[PDB]
């Protein structure tokens, strides 16, 4: 069971900020080996923490590590563009195997925040003559990337055969990223509507589309 | 230094054997790890063997499926990979823990290797089903690319004629195991029945080239 951090967190350059692992007590709040590890796109993680207070040789002296509780956090003060990066916390646990966080992506901040456009398209009329249904939601020009797709058929939440691409970064500086709802043309003919919800950075923006 | 291979693309409940070459550093006198990441994915602890592999722990996840394990005056560790699934997928990591005196793992991970990658799937080369997504002063229409495998394949509009506005976004893994994406391109409504839109998908490894007339 993983160790839970904040799906991402982000910070103008200059600025101090924190990550949050916690744990139980047969882990994190058990035993003094919390590590922390930084990460970039396409690369082995590396070590910038570890017995939850101690860096490793090479390393800024802008992070620092810390523990209460069953909460160990990560902080980088005076954030610089090259911190950018996907930070992993990793525990000991009382059986003697690892583990490790659910991740952050932290986002040192190029330009000003911007909000998701989302179109949603309605199943096309040759999918539906091929015995098969499905809702594509489209989301673009938001920033930094991470998004919570949410569907919802009529008011009711759906979890059931939706897949969502990472987001991905686009020429224009902003993210962009889909979601796909599986259905069976019944499915899609017996509800009322079809609601699309991405929340990004606490907000959430909402498309529907009908039969 | 650290270098993984035995890696490769197999079917779901195939087996597959990962070794990883070791140098630089006395082996016998350390601990080692296997960490997996799936593409997009965070990191998960696979498996860990003590210096002289007289223990070795493993993740509840890959229990009791993926066994670690190696030999010392080859150098090596090794990952065997039975009853493979689907969520298997990852780049899997050869990994060492820190120690020395006072080895005595410190409870961190100092080294890697670039790491090799393990795709368990179901599909087997197929052709793309390439539907149209109709457009309801500015309108947004597009191409549904489904049930293509594997990637890339790439998407033009009126043969490269159209690139103004044009957003191919990345390709979504169905639990199926077969890729699809969309492509949109945004365009003034004025010129809707008037202008002819076409996409071009172009699949290479399966040599499967469509074109649909996208209209309202």
């Amino acid at each position: 069971s993983a160790l839970t951090q904040p799906a991402s967190v982000s910070g103008s350059p200059g600025q101090s900020i924190t990550i949050s692992c916690q744990g139980t007590s047969n882990d994190v709040g058990g035993y003094e080996s919390v590590s922390w590890y930084q990460q970039h796109p396409g690369k082995a993680p590396k070590v910038v923490i570890y017995d939850v207070s101690k860096r490793p040789s090479g390393v800024s002296n802008r992070f620092s590590g810390s523990k209460s509780g069953n909460t160990a956090s990560l902080t980088i003060s005076g954030l610089q563009a090259e911190d950018e990066g996907d930070y992993y916390c990793k525990s000991l646990t009382s059986t003697r195997r690892r583990v490790f966080g659910t991740g952050t992506k932290l986002t040192v901040l190029g330009q000003p925040k911007a909000a998701p456009s989302v179109t949603l398209f309605p199943p096309s009329s040759e999918e539906l003559q091929a015995n098969k249904a499905t809702l594509v939601c489209l989301i673009s020009d938001f920033y930094p990337g991470a998004v919570t797709v949410a569907w919802k058929a009529d008011s009711s939440p759906v979890k059931a055969g939706v897949e969502t691409t990472t987001p991905s970064k686009q020429s224009n500086n902003k993210y962009a990223a889909s979601s796909y709802l599986s259905l069976t043309p019944e499915q899609w003919k017996s509800h009322k509507s079809y609601s699309c919800q991405v929340t990004h950075e606490g907000s959430t923006v909402e498309k529907t589309v009908a039969p | 230094r650290l270098v993984e291979s035995g890696g490769g693309v197999v079917q779901p409940g195939s087996s597959l054997r990962l070794s990883c070459a070791a140098s630089g550093f006395d082996f016998s006198r350390q601990g080692m790890h296997w960490v997996r990441q799936a593409p997009g994915q965070g990191l998960e602890w696979v498996a860990f063997i003590k210096y002289d592999g007289s223990e070795k722990y493993h993740a509840d996840s890959v229990w009791g499926r993926l066994s670690i394990s190696r030999d010392n005056s080859k150098d090596t560790l090794y990952l065997q990979m039975n009853s493979l699934r689907v969520e298997d997928t990852a780049t899997y990591f050869c990994v060492r823990e820190a120690g020395g005196p006072d080895y005595y793992n410190y409870h961190y991970m100092d080294v890697w290797g670039k790491g090799t990658t393990v795709t368990v799937s179901s599909a087997s080369t197929k052709g793309p089903s390439v539907f149209p997504l109709a457009p309801s002063g500015t309108a947004a229409l597009g191409c549904l690319v489904k049930d293509y495998f594997p990637e890339p394949v790439t998407v033009s509009w009126n043969s490269g004629a159209l690139t103004s506005g044009v957003h191919t976004f990345p390709a979504v893994l169905q639990s199926s195991g077969l890729y699809s994406l969309s492509s949109v391109v945004t365009v003034p409504s004025s010129s809707l029945g008037t202008q002819t839109y076409i996409c071009n998908v172009n699949h290479k490894p399966s040599n499967t080239k469509v074109d649909k007339k996208v209209e309202p």
